């Protein structure tokens, strides 16, 4: 009996989860749903460690799903520690803890539904590239993975015959006004119709208002920006423009059932394949007190395979750093309503984004020709 | 008030000498301090600061290593813990190779610097004796990953503002495997002559046999090695000439304690001052809330604060890191650990003793020995160069020109007699012409000795898409001239834009 | 004048006004980036005094 434990701390989500069982679609007859939904309202790590020690100790507990109704990503470190110590399979997926996190260490391998970085770049170069828009620049601070996105954006931007012109890549500093005088300078001389950067929230918040006592309104200047500035919608400053193209995971459309139930089917999919070309499962060991019962880490990865799994007739492979291969992303922009709805999407590279023609920012004519 | 500073130490004598300390450095609110043991599981350890360690909360936790050779597992969960209050560390003595990023660890503070500052030292060294050509080598994935692009970052600001260091050719490879022949035939096959590396201790010791059994140490082959490859395990079979490095009071743990004790004593006394203080609760259990004091306080700390310990003046760079550390530069005298100097903020200095170079050489070994064996490629074109079978002997027929001078006949080594039917390398084709006769007066002029070798694909060279992966490549002359193939085209080719990209034609020979 | 001296783009500049006046509108302009590198700014002896 394979233990698949299903956390809900924060919000309320008692639902038809029990769909995932009732599908009876598991053909290897060792994959039991024993599913644990249990549910907390203080996510402390003493807390979500005893319980997640306590349940795998009193069950047999070989698979963790997670959710989260938080923003810390502290729960994320706290979660892969934890795989590391038991050397476990755990999924933290579409809750608010996925909070895609690199560099990850020797662990077990496990993913989170979460673009990663390059991903975003990516398609950012595509949105660039639908609207002809082959002339920008780069705008980052000393935040760690800025170093990665500038390397995506020179390595697809020298491996293909389209014309793009790098005008400058900026690295500001928050230390005095001297970044102050570098950013009015650079941005008065940038004088290119996109704008990219790469920061945390209140960060982009000081940029923006810098930048546009500068004068960088919303007329030429359409400033881009991946999801990191986002954040938690509903709680926009007043700095950001009304051309801002952010880009961002699927968060309006894609039910929380929906991703307790892929995670599920992704685990029980991984676990069949696994113990099919195997005919052996490793032993729960359920100690979480001492590192004698580590000793079980002799047989093959699960992750090797977990990390080929697909089901229901869709793509759900990974990657070694834990990071979804088809992130399905959704294209993401604020009117002057100050409110974000979606514009278009992204998934299986292929881009299927409406509004033809840039609902723009009065001089634009239409011209009818034959 | 009182302020309980907690703390979580491997031996009792550190817990006494943390007591006296900070005893002492009570006499400058109240100081406290806190230690429990460390566990052999992490978990429990763990729920133990969890539950212990910040029982008052309100400090700036410091960890310590165990004798375990890991160095990693157990600084990680203290540091996850007190980040997810924003809870600043203290770091003594860790691998500070992954504790350098601010996404994975919010807030960490360190005494020991990592080795990104260690190539740094490299570099500084490198600076003097005038070693303008390297070929350095990393083993682990994150840990090379720093190091390789610590040095890249170096070596190329300064190029931007003689000609400056080149680093020849980069090499990685696994730390688990031990087959490097080939990677050590690679960088053999190169220049420069003064190879740097930083592999862990088990891939030294195997990469120092693997030079052994190539004889990479005939007066020539300077090494630079980093200190986690000074120990015995890898000093058993170290080579003579190894210069390396090592940290002053790297086992030192009382005197790391004082020092961060004092710093801390120091940025609370800063920090007392300030409006706000959001003292953390007196548990970690249920308390889901983000203290405004971690942030800000760190900050305060990182930005100008600092205490004159052990180790003198103690700055920290902008990652949590102490920087101005020192490093003694270790010779291999013989088996002797003999100090020839020792390092401190940006000069090195040497203690003017005997120091010497792998291979018995008293004298400072050049950077490297330029070849004289450079490959030259060459095209098939109708009155540059002519192609013809040799003759059954060995040589092929020799004749006469018009007026009774030698006709001037290379070897050539391409295969020109074989269809893209069935290619394979055949045997040698002799060949002349107007641009083969060129080469030769340009060989006797400067006085090199070169082979020739015709184009495997048959074109010219262009930029085309590979038929499978993203990135571009150039094609058959050029991609072979580029991808260290051929050191000279002696062949027409016609003077190009996308061309002079990578390529430095010299004056044109016929218009 | 942020949004219009961010479109001059015209490497000469005339102004008439007073002293004050004159040190607040380059002030303003330097905080816009009006740089002594092209922007060269001409005018008459109204501002000198
Ligand atoms: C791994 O390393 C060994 C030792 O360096 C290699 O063995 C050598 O074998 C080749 C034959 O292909 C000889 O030309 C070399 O002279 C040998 N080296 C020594 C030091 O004797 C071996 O080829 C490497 N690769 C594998 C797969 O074992």
């Amino acid at each position: 009996s394979i233990g698949i434990a299903v956390i809900l701390v924060g919000t309320s989500d008692e639902v038809a989860i029990k769909d995932a069982h009732e599908k009876d679609d598991f053909h290897h007859l060792s994959v039991v749903p024993r599913v644990e939904l249990v549910a907390m309202n203080e996510t402390d790590p003493k807390s979500i460690i005893t319980r997640i020690c306590d349940l795998m100790s009193d069950r047999k507990i070989q698979g963790v799903v997670f959710a989260d109704d938080t923003d810390q990503e502290a729960i994320a470190q706290i979660l892969d520690f934890i795989s590391a110590q038991t050397l476990t399979p755990i999924l933290g997926i579409h809750g608010g803890s996925s909070m895609i996190m690199a560099d990850k260490d020797e662990s077990s391998m496990f993913f989170q539904f979460g673009p990663s970085i390059e991903q975003q770049a990516s398609v950012m170069l595509n949105i660039m590239e639908e609207y002809d828009w082959y002339i920008f620049s780069i705008v980052t601070t000393y935040f760690p993975g800025y170093q990665d996105f500038v390397n995506k954006i020179r390595s697809t931007i020298e491996n293909s015959f389209v014309g793009w012109e790098l005008e400058e890549v900026l690295l500001l500093d928050m230390s005095l006004d001297d970044g102050d005088s570098k950013i009015q300078n650079q941005l008065k001389k940038l004088q290119s119709p996109i704008i990219l950067l790469y920061c945390t929230k209140e960060e982009a918040t000081y940029i923006f208002e810098v930048a546009n006592s500068v004068g960088l309104t919303g007329y030429g200047y359409t400033w881009i920006v991946p999801s990191l500035v986002a954040g938690d919608t509903d709680t926009v400053p007043s700095e950001f423009p009304t051309g801002l193209i952010s880009v961002s995971y699927d968060e309006w459309d894609y039910g929380l059932p929906a991703r307790v139930r892929d995670g599920i089917a992704i685990i029980t999919t991984a676990a069949s394949d696994m113990l099919s070309e195997h005919s052996f499962i490793p032993e729960p060991k359920s100690s979480c007190y001492n590192t004698h019962e580590k000793r079980i880490y002799q047989s093959n990865m699960l992750n090797r395979y977990l990390i080929n799994v697909t089901f229901e007739g869709r793509d759900l492979s990974f990657s070694e750093d834990g990071y979804q291969m088809h992130p399905k992303l959704v294209i993401i922009l604020l009117n002057k309503e100050r409110k974000w709805e979606r514009v278009g999407k992204w998934k299986d590279k292929s881009l299927q984004m409406k509004y033809y023609v840039w609902p723009r920012m009065d001089d634009h004519l239409s011209i009818v020709t034959l | 008030k009182i302020v309980n500073i907690g703390a979580v130490l491997s031996t009792r004598k550190h817990e006494q000498m943390f007591r006296e300390a900070v005893n002492q450095a009570n006499k400058r609110i109240q100081l406290q301090a806190t230690s429990v043991t460390h566990k052999p599981n992490a978990i429990q350890m763990a729920l133990s600061v969890c539950e212990d360690l910040i029982s008052s909360q309100v400090y700036a936790i410091l960890v310590s290593h165990p004798p375990t050779p890991n160095d990693h597992f157990t600084p990680t969960p203290v540091s996850y813990t007190a980040g997810f209050y924003r809870i600043p560390v203290l770091g003594l003595t860790t691998r500070m190779s992954i504790y350098s990023d601010k996404s994975i660890h919010l807030s960490f503070l360190r005494t020991v610097p990592p080795y990104s500052h260690q190539s740094s030292v490299w570099f500084e060294m490198m600076r003097v004796y005038n070693w303008n050509h390297i070929i350095l080598l990393v083993s682990d994935d994150h840990e090379g990953r720093a190091a390789q692009k610590r040095l890249e970052t170096l070596l190329e600001e300064r190029e931007s503002k003689k000609r400056g260091p080149k680093a020849e050719k980069v090499l990685q490879f696994d730390p688990g495997t031990k087959n490097v022949t080939a990677l050590l035939m690679e960088a053999r096959e190169l220049e420069a002559r003064v190879i740097i590396l930083s592999a862990s201790e088990d891939d030294a010791a195997t990469v120092y046999r693997a030079a052994a059994m190539l004889d990479m140490t005939g007066s020539g082959y300077v090494w630079l090695v980093g200190e986690r490859e000074i120990s015995g395990n890898a000093l058993r079979y170290a080579p003579d000439g190894i210069i390396g490095l090592q940290l002053i009071n790297g086992k030192n743990e009382s005197a790391h304690i004082s020092d961060a004790v004092g710093v801390v004593a120091q940025a609370v006394h800063e920090l007392l001052e300030k409006e706000n203080i959001t003292d953390p609760p007196r548990g970690c259990v249920g308390n889901t809330n983000i203290w405004k004091t971690g942030p800000l306080f760190k900050r305060v700390l990182m930005s100008s604060k600092y205490a004159d310990g052990v180790t003198g003046r103690v700055e920290f760079n902008e990652d949590g890191d102490r920087k101005f550390a020192q490093y003694s530069i270790m010779n291999l005298q013989n088996r002797k650990l003999v100090q020839v100097g020792i390092y401190n903020g940006t000069h090195v200095i040497p203690n003017d003793r005997k120091i010497i170079w792998p291979g018995g050489e008293t004298e400072k070994p050049r950077g490297y020995q330029m070849s004289t064996r450079l490959k030259i490629v060459t095209i098939h074109q109708e009155p540059f160069v002519y192609v013809k079978p040799t003759m059954s002997d060995g040589t092929c027929k020799e004749e006469f020109t018009v007026n009774g001078d030698p006709v001037k006949k290379v070897i050539c080594t391409g295969p020109n007699d074989t269809s893209p039917g069935s290619p394979r390398h055949t045997v040698p084709q002799c060949c002349y012409g107007f641009c083969i006769d060129l080469l030769i007066k340009l060989a006797r002029t400067m006085q090199f000795t070169y082979e020739v070798h015709l184009v495997a694909d048959g074109k010219f060279g262009t930029q085309e898409r590979v038929q499978n992966s993203n990135k571009k490549e150039w094609n058959g002359m050029m991609g072979e001239l580029l991808s260290g193939q051929a050191d000279m085209i002696v062949a027409p080719l016609t003077i190009n834009n996308e061309r002079a990209q990578y390529i430095e034609f010299s004056k044109p020979f016929k218009y």
